[PDB]
């Protein structure tokens, strides 16, 4: 939900990551943000993205990682 | 600022998708011209055209004055809407006041006293207060509807439920500090407001 409209959590979380000069500082923010998509998509279901084991199986996984990359 | 808030309400209204510049209440009054704006004493031509309150709604382009931001307490309009809903979540009990404001301005204080002491708090004496602005000059006016104030927090604090028998005590004081006879003023009513989900009854049976 946007206040600004651009002001979204994904946007904000990533934005913070982008601000960081240091690679390491960037990575942590970046990785955590990354995780959000897995959780929301997979949700409760056992077979989906929410699980470390299963996530690779969903084809969405690649689209997401492509974005993350 | 007050005008800005009115504008704020107006924009919120559109969010609700209610018509922004439409009032379907007090139709008679809206059309009426608003003096002295009507008269020649008022040089301002724009205001004279603007005299009917109906036209007043669209400040924009009519008046040609805008506000830098329309937000309340740094809350976006959509933010306010969400905020409003949350308030709606809990049941609420209100006290209604029939304001036949007459005379000079006065402040009124009221709280709901409970019939027992003991364990239970004594009269909180602070339901809330509202003031009314007025003067001898003012033309008589009476509100068409009640003025609602949300008692709920205080009542819960005292631990009373809506059902609990309680009295409301009101004190009216003039700016002067002279006490005003409360007897003339009608007693306030207590309204209980709930959302769609209402409670089912213990006694009796609603469903067939």
């Amino acid at each position: 939900d946007p206040e600004r409209g651009s002001e979204s959590f994904f946007y904000r979380q990533v934005l913070l990551a982008l601000e960081q000069t240091d690679f390491c500082q960037f990575e942590v923010q970046f990785e955590i943000t990354h995780n959000a998509i897995h959780s929301w998509t997979g949700g409760l279901t056992p077979y989906g993205m929410s699980t470390l084991e299963y996530t690779t199986y969903d084809p969405l996984f690649w689209l997401h990682h492509a974005n993350t990359d | 600022t007050t005008d800005r808030i009115w504008a704020i309400w107006q924009d919120l209204q559109r969010f609700r998708k209610r018509p922004y510049r439409e009032a379907n209440c007090a139709i008679q009054l809206m059309h009426t011209p608003l003096q002295p704006f009507d008269k020649s004493d008022n040089n301002d031509e724009a205001t004279k055209t603007h005299a009917t309150p109906h036209d007043g709604f669209e400040y924009q382009n009519s008046f040609g004055y805008a506000y830098d931001n329309l937000e309340l307490n740094h809350y976006s309009i959509p933010q306010l809407d969400h905020m409003l809903q949350e308030r709606k979540r809990h049941d609420r009990v209100f006290a209604g006041f029939l304001l036949h404001n007459i005379g000079t301005s006065a402040d009124g204080h009221v709280f709901v006293c409970l019939p027992t002491g003991e364990h239970t708090k004594d009269c909180s004496h602070e339901a809330g207060m509202f003031s009314i602005l007025g003067g001898q000059t003012e033309m008589s006016f009476v509100f068409d509807r009640l003025y609602k104030l949300d008692i709920t927090k205080a009542l819960k604090k005292n631990g009373v439920h809506l059902q609990g028998d309680f009295d409301l005590e009101i004190e009216i004081t003039a700016v002067n500090g002279s006490h005003l006879d409360s007897h003339v003023i009608h007693s306030p009513t207590i309204l209980f407001e709930a959302g769609t989900d209402s409670a089912h009854t213990d006694d009796g049976h609603t469903e067939p």
